[PDB]
């Protein structure tokens, strides 16, 4: 399953990556460490003429260095930071902010201190307020 | 367009709401509203302003009506942006005597926080949820 999952698209990205010219394919943390064992062993037995590099990151550790000049009105939407989270605590640890600097920007946020639903309409709002 | 006589009640209004709305000129009527000329103090009252008071109106050294709009596009959590820590209210408008009346708009009574603090201070001596 996972074979018939993976395999055939990595035979294709590989080959189309050679079509279009790229000389090497970095493959990122956490889905490219089967990928690129998958890429690699294709390139050997193929004789395929590109190199492979596998390099380390999240979506948590490039998406706020990433704001250069602005940050991103993504930031505050659906598929933004304040999503999925289940407590205040995890609104803390999705705001950037300390707790004491949270409470200081957004003193109204101390009323949501015992929720553990802070997901629908509430989620809206306080992207709203960010 | 037919059947419907409009009543608008200045000029100002009176061509806001043709602008806005597919009413016929000819059937408008200009008066005052009735909502704002017969609930006057020797006018009609269906009910004793005292039976909902805490206390009668006299022990108030003021009564505030705080009735705000719904705000586009939220409803879980804009009372509490407007009114965050209503243990503070009440604290100060008792040192005050106030008399504070919350009546929000209907849209906003399904706000979790509004059922909250209406539970939470559905016998308190200043704060009064109409
Ligand atoms: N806090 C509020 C807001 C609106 N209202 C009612 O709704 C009417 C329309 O107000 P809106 O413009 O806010 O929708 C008001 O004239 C009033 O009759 C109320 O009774 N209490």
């Amino acid at each position: 399953y996972v074979g018939a999952s993976f395999v055939p698209y990595i035979n294709w990205a590989i080959k189309d990556a050679i079509k279009r010219g790229y000389e090497t394919i970095y493959f990122i943390s956490r889905d490219g460490h089967f990928l690129k064992q998958i890429a690699d062993k294709i390139i050997e037995i193929r004789g395929y003429n590109v190199k492979t590099k596998y390099i380390y990151g999240s979506r948590k550790a490039w998406r706020l260095p990433s704001f250069i000049t602005k940050v991103d009105d993504e930031t505050f939407w659906q598929f933004g930071n304040f999503v999925g989270m289940d407590s205040f605590e995890d609104l803390v640890k999705a705001s950037y902010l300390s707790e004491s600097e949270l409470l200081s920007l957004f003193p109204e946020f101390e009323s949501l201190r015992h929720a553990k639903h802070l997901r629908g309409e509430i989620a809206e709002n306080i992207r709203k307020i960010f | 367009k037919n059947n419907v006589l409009f009543l608008t009640t200045s000029q100002a209004m009176e061509d806001h709401f043709l602008e806005d709305m597919a009413i016929s000129k000819e059937l408008i009527i200009r008066g005052k509203y009735p909502r704002n000329a017969v609930y006057g103090p020797n006018g009609i009252h269906t009910y004793d302003i005292n039976t909902l008071l805490p206390k009668n109106k006299s022990q108030y050294s003021q009564t505030i009506l705080f009735c705000p709009t719904y705000r586009i596009g939220a409803i879980q959590g804009v009372l509490n942006s407007l009114l965050p820590d209503f243990a503070k209210l009440e604290e100060v408008c008792r040192h005050k005597n106030q008399l504070f009346i919350v009546k929000v708009h209907p849209f906003m009574k399904k706000d979790n926080y509004f059922a909250e603090m209406s539970e939470k201070y559905k016998d308190s001596e200043y704060i009064l949820f109409w």
